[PDB]
């Protein structure tokens, strides 16, 4: 029920109303629409406060009092028009992960890297 | 400037053109306004910590960020008073820094990640392909 | 017109009066495209806009 | 007496010379008039 | 389904904060006293509604001096239906 | 020390005392810039002394870059005259030394960093901004262009003594801060 969400629920939900206009009268109109594209979604991290930024192990989570999540990435078509005439990729937030998830970093890992990365099998 | 103090007092250090490409503010204006409320605090009562996240989107490893540093350490004490904006002599550290290294980091790769024309970096390097010599540590 | 001509000389006086520039150079040497030598040149300017 | 009639668009100058770019001028120089499209009159300045 | 980035992170994320460009797109990019009076004297002459404002955008004059020719030179009605109207 | 401060420019103010017709004055002198829609002053110079006239239509007019009070006088006094060539009744009058521009070097590196966390009142300094620190003082009111190293720019005098003593003042603390 994770794997089934990260993968198709978060991008129909973008999909419904990628679309919003804001039309300018003029003395010809403008019209101002903006919208979404396909969501991208990253191996978790961590913006450490210096400025760095880093991926995140769910061993130095707990310890770190962090939260095992992985950003949000969507494209932008920010566009005009002037109105019937129309004249990169945008980080959208941070998202936790149910662990063993495809998105995270032990959804594939080895039993005996489970030790290297000291996670109980 | 409310936030550069902060930072500049979060012990974190950021570059004029860095908060003013988050704001537009023309800086000049803004400098006085900075200046003038670095006096105001004044009355109302450090280069090398830009290195890290420099590199930290370069996805290097510390090494070359710790060796910049005493190249960095280096450059300044002796002579070569090094940068009039010495955020320069910061980056040209990290590309002889990494010309000590084999890594792929052009410094045309450089100069539009930490946007500096390479032209400073070959003069920064260019003492410093003189001063490497006293810039051997390891 | 298509010469292209490269004066030189040295501005005793000139003045501005309304967006009109002028200027008068003595001794000036101007360049064709050849190289003829004036002494006096009287320029006054105006703007084309 | 050689009073060439032109029109100035642009003119550089700090302190020490004139540059003033002439467009669309007749210079009457040794009783020839010269018919020129662009000019850079390179004024000196003591 | 979804493309995840396969960039390491820093330099995905190293974009959408300082990518230290910026405008790469534009979206929503955004007086004599004689003369003052026979300019006055003439827009009043050319319409009886000369108005003040539009008449000091219109003479290129400063506000001041146009309102002193029109306040003699024109009839300086700022109450009635002809608001703002100098005839 | 035995550093003496170099006068790099002195601002006078000098009072013609007539309505000059900015339009004639830059049309007859033989120096002499005036663009109205740029700046509402005609912009005169001479050679010797080698100064800049700011002459407004108020016959107010401003003389820098001279390096000496003597030579802003003289060049105030030769732009009167010719003023008076083209027929306006001008009087070089109320000349008066707005600005002493002055600077020097005393050779020695300096610990910018520590002279400003030491006097930091009076110091501004953010080399990412400006490579000099910038040293307000009290009395005299002269405000110091201090750079590593060891140039001084002094500014803010009506007086070059003032320019002096302010030097005076700021070089036990420019020894202090040599970094050696």
């Amino acid at each position: 029920s994770f794997n089934q969400f990260v993968d198709y629920t978060l991008q129909d939900i973008i999909c419904e109303d990628s679309t919003l206009i804001l039309e300018q009268l003029a003395q010809i109109s403008r019209k101002y629409e903006i919208s979404f594209g396909k969501i991208y979604v990253t191996k978790p991290m961590v913006n450490e406060s210096d400025g760095v930024t880093h991926a995140l192990y769910p061993q130095e989570a707990r310890l770190r009092n962090l939260t095992y999540s992985s950003g949000l990435f969507v494209d932008v078509k920010k566009r005009t028009y002037e109105l019937k005439y129309e004249l990169g990729k945008v980080f959208i937030g941070r998202l936790p992960i149910m662990l063993r998830s495809k998105n995270c970093y032990l959804s594939e890992a080895t039993e005996s890297d489970l030790y290297k990365l000291k996670e109980c099998p | 400037a409310s936030i550069l103090i902060g930072c500049r007092r979060a012990e974190v250090a950021r570059t004029f053109k860095e908060i003013q490409s988050l704001i537009h503010v023309k800086t000049k204006e803004f400098g006085k306004t900075l200046n003038i409320m670095k006096n105001i605090l004044r009355g109302k009562s450090q280069n090398l910590t830009y290195i890290p996240r420099f590199c930290s989107h370069l996805g290097l490893p510390m090494q070359v960020t710790t060796s910049a540093e005493y190249t960095a350490k280096k450059c300044k004490e002796i002579k070569e008073i090094a940068g009039k904006s010495p955020i320069t002599i910061a980056v040209v550290s990290i590309y002889l820094n990494i010309l000590l290294f084999q890594i792929p980091i052009t410094a045309a790769k450089v100069g539009q990640t930490l946007q500096v024309t390479e032209g400073t970096i070959k003069s920064g390097y260019k003492i410093l392909y003189e001063h490497r010599d006293k810039l051997v540590d390891p | 017109t298509q010469s292209k001509l490269t004066v030189k000389g040295n501005l005793d006086t000139y003045g501005f009066c309304d967006d009109v520039w002028t200027f008068i150079v003595k001794n000036c040497q101007v360049t064709v495209e050849s190289v003829i030598s004036v002494d006096k040149l009287r320029i006054v300017a105006c703007n084309s806009k | 007496e050689n009073l060439m009639l032109c029109l100035y668009d642009k003119v550089t100058r700090t302190k020490a010379r004139w540059k003033c770019s002439l467009k669309d001028g007749v210079v009457t120089i040794n009783r020839n008039d010269y018919t020129f499209q662009k000019a850079q009159v390179e004024a000196e300045w003591v | 389904r979804i493309t995840t980035l396969d960039e390491t992170v820093g330099v995905t994320m190293s974009h959408t904060g300082m990518s230290m460009r910026s405008d790469n797109s534009n979206f929503l990019k955004v007086m004599p006293k004689k003369e003052i009076l026979d300019y006055l004297f003439k827009l009043f002459d050319e319409y009886d509604y000369w108005s003040l404002k539009g008449l000091k955008e219109r003479t290129r004059q400063p506000e001041a001096h146009l309102k002193e020719c029109l306040d003699k030179v024109a009839t300086l009605v700022k109450k009635g239906p002809y608001a703002f109207k100098y005839t | 020390s035995g550093i003496v401060p170099t006068l790099q420019n002195i601002v006078a103010t000098v009072t013609l005392g007539c309505r000059l017709d900015l339009k004639t004055v830059a049309l007859h002198a033989r120096n002499a810039e005036y663009n109205p829609k740029r700046f509402a002053a005609v912009i005169m110079r001479i050679r010797e002394p080698k100064t800049t006239a700011l002459i407004f239509a108020s016959g107010k007019m401003v003389v820098t870059g001279a390096k000496s009070e003597d030579d802003s006088k003289l060049a105030s006094r030769k732009y009167a005259r010719i003023i008076q060539k083209i027929g306006f009744a001008a009087k070089f009058t109320d000349f008066k030394i707005q600005n002493i521009v002055g600077s020097c070097d005393v050779k020695f590196p300096i610990r910018l960093e520590g002279l400003a966390f030491s006097h930091g009142t009076f110091s501004s300094y953010e080399p990412e901004l400006f490579p000099g620190l910038i040293y307000r003082m009290v009395k005299p009111k002269i405000v110091l262009l201090i750079f590593v190293s060891g140039k001084i720019v002094l500014t803010g005098a009506k007086q070059r003594e003032e320019i002096y003593q302010a030097f005076e003042a700021i070089y036990p603390v420019l020894s202090e801060f040599r970094k050696m």
